[PDB]
C-alpha cells in the first residue's frame, strides 16, 4: 500500500545530489574513541632548521 | 510484367496505407463510442 | 477551473483540443483573464471595470488560449443536457473572434 | 555559457518552429508574454541555451525564422505564441520560389541570404560559447530546400567548428505532396552531405504510421504531428539543460555516431507512446521503454532496418532511473536480435541519464540510430529521378534559371555512389 | 603533518569526491557548514583562526553542470570556491580534446592550486588520483596532468584508483581508444594503480545486499569505503600501522607492474549482518571467494604474487593469524613460487563509521585486500581484442587526428600494450 499510493511527491523535480545527499542529523556523528589525545601536543619537528 | 510488379507494389503500398487508416480506425472510434 | 498546455496524452473527450477541467490544487494554471471582443478597442479597455451581463471573451493567462463551447458534438450525461467545453481561440477570415467564444457572467 | 542558435526555413520551417518553441516554453515555464511563472529553480538554471534576456524577466528565443513570402509568418505572428519572438527575427521576401530549387538557390534565395547572414552574426556573437546551430526545413519546398541549403553552405565557412544539425524532411516515399519534389530533394542531398555535421530524417508518413496505430487517433493534425517531432527535438538537448548522473549534449552524440563524415544519417524514435484510453493500463517501467524502440513501428524514418544493420545505436534517458535495470536491457538487446549489428565495433549502444522527467510524465527515452537503412531511402529518390530525367521532364524550370544539365548529372553520380559506399557494411 | 591531497578528475571525479568527502565529514566531527559542534582531521582538513576545516581537495571537470551542483546544494560552504575547477566545454569522449586542445587551458589553473595546497602541507605524504578512462577529462586531461606532475615533484607519491571499463557492458563506443591510450602515459607516471568495474559492483550490491535497483551513489559509497581503509592508519591509532609508502613497497615488485585489485569483505545488509556471526575468519573467507571481488575477472586462471591486508575495530592478533594459516593451505588459491611469504598486515583500532542513508550496518571487523595477480592479463586481452577488431576499419580515427594530434600514437599504444601483455607471463612464470 505504501508502494501503491504515492508519497505527496514534490520530489518529482529532484536532482539526485539533493535527494541522495541531504543534511544528516546532528547526532549521528562519529565519536572518536580511539584517537591519540591532542591535549598534549604531538611530537613534531618544532625546530624549524 | 516488370511494370506489373512495380504497379502492384505501388498500389499495395498506397492501398495498405488507406486501409490501415480509415477502415481499421474509424471502426475503432465507432466501437468505443458504441460501447460507452 | 484549470487547463494545461496541451500534451500528447491530455486531450479533450470528443474534440481533441486543449481540455478544461476542475482540480483541487492552487497554481497559476487556474487564473483567467477576460477581455473585449471588438479587437480595436481592447487596448483602450485594458483597465475599465467589467459590467455584469455583457459579452466578454475569457482567456487563460499561461496558455493565452480561450474557453469555448462546441455546439456541434454532444455529451450524453445522466441529466441528458449536452455540449462540450474546451479552450481554443477561434478567428474568422476577417480575423475577429467568432460567436463561439463569447461568454457572459450573469448575476 | 553554452547556447543553441536556432534556424528555421519556410512553411515546414515555421509550422514546426511554432510547436517546438511551444514544448520548450512549457518545459521552462514560459507564458506568451515572456515572463517566468514556474515552480522550481531547476527551471531557470540553464535557460540561456535557448532564451536570451531583456528588460525585466523577459526571455526571447535565439530563433531565426525565414521564408520568401510573409503569408506563413503572418500566421505565426498571430498565433497564441506569436508575441514571444522578437519582430526583427522573421526574414521574408516578396516573391517565393514555390517548389523549385534554383529560384531560391540563385535568383531569389541568393539575394536574400545577405540579411539572414546579418541576423546570425548579430546573434551568434551575443552568445558566449555557442555550441552550434540547428536547422529544420523540408527538402520538398523552394524556400528551405534551396536557400536553407545555401545558408548551410555559407555558415560553415565563417564558423567552421561550431555544430550543424538538421531535422530535415526527406520525401515521403509512398504518397507525395508535389510532382517535382524529387528534383528539389535530390539536389539538396548532394549539397547536404559535405556541409552538415549530423542529420536526422523526419518523414510524414513515418508520423502517420505511428499516430494511426499507436495513439489510436482519427483526427491527426499537423499540430499533433509537430508534437511528435518536437518531443524528440528537445529530447536530444536534455542534459545541457538538466543535470543527471551521466550527461551528454549535441557534440557527444555525433562523436559516437559519425564513424566517417559521409556517415551521419539517423532515424529517431520515442518511447512512451500510448493512447488516452490505453493510458492507465500499462506500468511505466524500464523494459517497456526499450521494448518499443527496437520495434519496427516507432521510427521517424519510413525505412525498416530488418533488411539492414544497426551500425551504431544511441540512447538518451529521462527520469530518475537509468542505472542498473537499463543495463540489463541494453545487455539483453545486444544478445537476442544478434544479427542486426555489424561485427567491427566493440559495442554500439551509447547512454546518457537525465534525472528530470518531461512535465506530466514519469519516464522516457529517445533514439538516434545511425543505420544502413538510409541507403534504401535515397534509392527511391534516384529510382524516380531517373524515371523523370531521361524524358527531360519539367527541365525548362531549371535551365532558364541559370542552372545546367551537368549539375543535374552530377547529383546522380554523387548519390549513386553514397549508396554504393553504405552498401558494403550490410 | 600526515596530509593526503586528493585529486579527483571528471564526472567520475565529482560524483566520487562527493561520496568520499561525505564520509570524512562524519568520520571526523565535521558539520556540513565546516565547523564542529582528537586531531585526525589534519590529514584532510586545514585550519583557520575561526575553527573552519577546508579540505585539501581538487575537483576537476570540463563540464559546468557537474560541479555547479555541488556548489549549489548541501555541502556548499565546506568547499573553497577555488578548489573546484571547471571548463567551459567538455572534451566529449575523446583523447586529443582532453589531452592537447582543451586540456591545455586547464593544465595551468590546476597547477597553481596544487602548488598552493602543497606549500601549506609540511609533511605531505603524497597525492591521490581518482579518475575514469571512459571520458575526456578523466582520460585525456588526467594523463596530461601526470605528464606535468612528474616534473614538479619527481619521486613524490602519486597513487591511481581508476574506473576501468567493464568487460561485458560499457556506456559508450569509442571508449577503448581513451582506455588504451591512457596506459601509454600512466605506465611511467603511476606509482600504484587499483582497478574497479561498475558491473562488478552492480551484482554485489544486489546479491550481497538486498538493495536492488541502485544508483551510482550506492556504488559510490563502497568505493569510498575502500579509501577509508587505505588511509586508515594515518589518522587513528593502531597495533600495527601502515602508510602511503607501504602499499607500493609490498605490491609493486616491478615498475611496469603496479596493478593491484581491491576487495571489501563484510558486504552484508543492515539486517542480514545483524543475524549472523562475523568473525575474522568469516570476513577473510569472503575476500578470497571469486564472487566478491571489485573486478570481473577470476584469479583461478591467475597467481597471487603480492598481498596486503587492512583491519578495523574488534580484531585480535591471534584470530588474524589463525585464519591466515588456513588460506595458505587451500589449493583453490595458489601463489607464484618467487614470492615466499606474500602478505602484509595492518591493524587499526577505530571501527568504521556508518553512513546515514547507506546500505551497511554497524560492524566490528573489515578487510580491504589489495592482491595483484596474473588475472589482469585477461583484462588487457579484452581491451585489445575489441581494439584491433575496430582499428582494422579505421572506424573512428578521424575524430582524433584533427584535434592538435598526429596519427602515430595509435600504432604505438597498441605496441606498448604488446610488450606489457608479454610482461605478465614472464613474471607470471
Ligand atoms: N562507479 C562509478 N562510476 C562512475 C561514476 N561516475 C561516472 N562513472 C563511470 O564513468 C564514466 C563516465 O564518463 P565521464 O566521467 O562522464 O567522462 P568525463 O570525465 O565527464 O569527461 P567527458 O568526456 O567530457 O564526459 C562512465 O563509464 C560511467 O559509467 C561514479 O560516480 N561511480
Ligand atoms: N511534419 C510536417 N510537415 C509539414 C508541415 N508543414 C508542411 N509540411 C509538409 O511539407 C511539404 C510542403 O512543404 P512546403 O510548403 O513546400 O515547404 P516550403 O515551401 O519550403 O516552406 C508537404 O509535404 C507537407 O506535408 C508541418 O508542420 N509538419
Ligand atoms: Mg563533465
Amino acid at each position: 500500500k505504501q508502494k501503491w499510493l504515492p508519497p505527496p511527491e514534490a520530489t518529482l523535480r529532484e536532482s539526485i545530489y539533493t535527494s541522495s545527499y541531504p543534511r544528516p542529523p546532528a547526532g549521528a556523528m562519529s565519536r572518536r574513541e580511539h584517537a591519540i589525545p591532542v591535549p598534549p601536543p604531538r611530537l613534531q619537528p618544532v625546530p624549524h632548521f | 510484367q516488370k511494370l506489373v510488379d512495380i504497379n502492384y507494389c505501388k498500389k499495395l503500398h498506397v492501398e495498405a496505407l488507406q486501409r490501415l487508416q480509415n477502415q481499421t480506425r474509424d471502426q475503432m472510434v465507432q466501437n468505443e463510442n458504441d460501447d460507452r | 477551473l484549470s487547463s494545461d498546455h496541451r500534451t500528447l496524452l491530455k486531450s479533450s473527450k470528443r474534440s481533441w483540443l486543449q481540455e478544461v477541467f476542475l482540480t483541487h490544487e492552487d497554481s497559476y494554471l487556474n487564473c483567467w483573464q477576460a477581455a473585449f471582443p471588438h479587437p480595436q478597442l481592447r487596448l483602450e479597455y485594458e483597465g475599465s471595470p467589467v459590467p455584469a451581463n455583457t459579452k466578454i471573451l475569457i482567456t487563460h493567462c499561461h496558455t493565452n488560449r480561450g474557453l469555448v463551447a462546441h455546439r456541434h458534438l454532444f455529451l450524453r450525461t445522466y441529466f441528458g443536457q449536452e455540449a462540450e467545453v474546451a479552450a481554443h481561440t477561434y478567428l474568422d477570415s476577417h480575423r475577429v473572434e467568432k460567436p463561439k467564444n463569447h461568454w457572459m457572467l450573469v448575476t | 555559457m553554452r547556447e543553441i542558435v536556432h534556424l528555421q526555413a519556410g512553411q515546414c520551417g515555421n509550422q514546426i518552429g511554432a510547436k517546438f518553441w511551444e514544448v520548450i516554453s512549457d518545459e521552462h515555464g514560459i507564458d506568451p508574454t515572456g515572463t517566468y511563472h514556474g515552480d522550481s529553480d531547476l527551471q531557470l538554471e540553464r535557460i540561456n541555451v535557448y532564451y536570451n534576456e531583456a528588460t525585466g524577466g523577459k526571455y526571447v528565443p535565439r530563433a531565426v525564422l525565414v521564408d520568401l513570402e510573409p503569408g506563413t509568418m503572418d500566421s505565426v505572428r498571430s498565433g497564441p505564441f506569436g508575441q514571444i519572438f522578437r519582430p526583427d527575427n522573421f526574414v521574408f521576401g516578396q516573391s517565393g520560389a514555390g517548389n523549385n530549387w534554383a529560384k531560391g538557390h540563385y535568383t531569389e534565395g541568393a539575394e536574400l541570404v545577405d540579411s539572414v547572414l546579418d541576423v546570425v552574426r548579430k546573434e551568434a556573437e551575443s552568445c558566449d560559447c555557442l555550441q552550434g546551430f540547428q536547422l529544420t526545413h523540408s527538402l520538398g519546398g523552394g524556400t528551405g530546400s534551396g536557400m536553407g541549403t545555401l545558408l548551410i553552405s555559407k555558415i560553415r565557412e565563417e564558423y567552421p567548428d561550431r555544430i550543424m544539425n538538421t531535422f530535415s524532411v526527406v520525401p515521403s516515399p509512398k504518397v507525395s505532396d508535389t510532382v517535382v519534389e524529387p528534383y528539389n530533394a535530390t539536389l539538396s542531398v548532394h549539397q547536404l552531405v559535405e556541409n552538415t555535421d549530423e542529420t536526422y530524417c523526419i518523414d510524414n508518413e513515418a508520423l502517420y504510421d505511428i499516430c494511426f496505430r499507436t495513439l489510436k487517433l482519427t483526427t491527426p493534425t499537423y499540430g499533433d504531428l509537430n508534437h511528435l517531432v518536437s518531443a524528440t527535438m528537445s529530447g536530444v538537448t536534455t542534459c545541457l539543460r538538466f543535470p543527471g548522473q551521466l550527461n551528454a549534449d549535441l557534440r557527444k552524440l555525433a562523436v559516437n555516431m559519425v564513424p566517417f563524415p559521409r556517415l551521419h544519417f539517423f532515424m529517431p524514435g520515442f518511447a512512451p507512446l500510448t493512447s488516452r484510453g490505453s493510458q492507465q493500463y500499462r506500468a511505466l517501467t524500464v523494459p517497456e521503454l526499450t521494448q518499443q524502440m527496437f520495434d519496427a513501428k516507432n521510427m521517424m524514418a519510413a525505412c525498416d532496418p530488418r533488411h539492414g544493420r544497426y551500425l551504431t545505436v544511441a540512447a538518451v534517458f529521462r527520469g530518475r532511473m537509468s542505472m542498473k535495470e537499463v543495463d540489463e536491457q541494453m545487455l539483453n538487446v545486444q544478445n537476442k536480435n544478434s544479427s542486426y549489428f555489424v561485427e567491427w565495433i566493440p559495442n554500439n549502444v551509447k547512454t546518457a541519464v537525465c534525472d528530470i522527467p518531461p512535465r506530466g510524465l514519469k519516464m522516457s527515452a529517445t533514439f538516434i540510430g545511425n543505420s544502413t537503412a538510409i541507403q534504401e531511402l535515397f534509392k527511391r529518390i534516384s529510382e524516380q529521378f531517373t524515371a523523370m530525367f531521361r524524358r527531360k521532364a519539367f527541365l525548362h524550370w531549371y535551365t532558364g534559371e541559370g542552372m545546367d544539365e551537368m549539375e543535374f548529372t552530377e547529383a546522380e553520380s554523387n548519390m549513386n555512389d553514397l549508396v554504393s559506399e553504405y552498401q558494403q557494411y550490410q | 603533518m600526515r596530509e593526503c591531497i586528493s585529486v579527483h578528475v571528471g564526472q567520475a571525479g565529482v560524483q566520487i569526491g562527493n561520496a568520499c568527502w561525505e564520509l570524512y565529514c562524519l568520520e571526523h566531527g565535521i558539520q556540513p557548514d565546516g565547523q564542529m559542534p582528537d586531531d585526525s582531521f589534519n590529514t584532510f582538513f586545514s585550519e583557520t583562526g575561526a575553527g573552519k576545516h577546508v579540505p585539501r581537495a581538487v575537483f576537476v571537470d570540463l563540464e559546468p553542470t557537474v560541479i555547479d551542483e555541488v556548489r549549489t546544494g548541501t555541502y556548499r560552504q565546506l568547499f573553497h570556491p577555488e578548489q573546484l575547477i571547471t571548463g567551459k566545454e567538455d572534451a566529449a569522449n575523446n583523447y586529443a580534446r582532453g589531452h592537447y586542445t582543451i586540456g591545455k587551458e586547464l593544465i595551468d589553473l590546476v597547477l597553481d592550486r596544487i602548488r598552493k595546497l602543497a606549500d601549506q602541507c609540511t609533511g605531505l605524504q603524497g597525492f591521490l588520483i581518482f579518475h575514469s578512462f571512459g571520458g575526456g577529462t578523466g582520460s585525456g586531461f588526467t594523463s596530461l596532468l601526470m605528464e606535468r606532475l612528474s616534473v614538479d615533484y619527481g619521486k613524490k607519491s602519486k597513487l591511481e584508483f581508476s574506473i576501468y571499463p567493464a568487460p561485458q557492458v560499457s556506456t559508450a563506443v569509442v571508449e577503448p581508444y581513451n582506455s588504451i591510450l591512457t596506459t601509454h602515459t600512466t605506465l611511467e607516471h603511476s606509482d600504484c594503480a587499483f582497478m574497479v568495474d561498475n558491473e562488478a559492483i552492480y551484482d554485489i550490491c544486489r546479491r550481497n545486499l538486498d538493495i536492488e535497483r541502485p544508483t551510482y551513489t550506492n556504488l559510490n559509497r563502497l568505493i569510498g569505503q575502500i579509501v577509508s581503509s587505505i588511509t586508515a592508519s594515518l589518522r587513528f591509532d593502531g597495533a600495527l600501522n601502515v602508510d602511503l609508502t607501504e602499499f607500493q613497497t609490498n605490491l609493486v615488485p616491478y615498475p611496469r607492474i603496479h596493478f593491484p585489485l581491491a576487495t571489501y569483505a563484510p558486504v552484508i545488509s543492515a539486517e542480514k549482518a545483524y543475524h549472523e556471526q562475523l568473525s575474522v575468519a568469516e570476513i577473510t573467507n569472503a575476500c578470497f571467494e571469486p564472487a566478491n571481488q571489485m573486478v570481473k575477472c577470476d584469479p583461478r586462471h591467475g597467481k597471487y604474487m603480492a598481498c596486503c591486508l587492512l583491519y578495523r575495530g574488534d580484531v585480535v592478533p591471534k584470530d588474524v593469524n589463525a585464519a591466515i594459516a588456513t588460506i595458505k593451505t587451500k589449493r583453490t588459491i595458489q601463489f607464484v613460487d618467487w614470492c615466499p611469504t606474500g602478505f602484509k598486515v595492518g591493524i587499526n583500532y577505530q571501527p568504521p563509521t556508518v553512513v546515514p542513508g547507506g546500505d551497511l550496518a554497524k560492524v566490528q571487523r573489515a578487510v580491504c585486500m589489495l592482491s595483484n595477480t596474473t588475472a589482469i592479463a585477461e583484462a588487457w586481452a579484452r581491451l585489445d581484442h575489441k581494439f584491433d577488431l575496430m582499428y582494422a576499419k579505421r572506424a573512428f580515427v578521424h575524430w582524433y587526428v584533427g584535434e592538435g594530434m598526429e596519427e602515430g600514437e595509435f600504432s604505438e599504444a597498441r605496441e606498448d600494450m604488446a610488450a606489457l601483455e608479454k610482461d605478465y607471463e614472464e613474471v607470471g612464470m
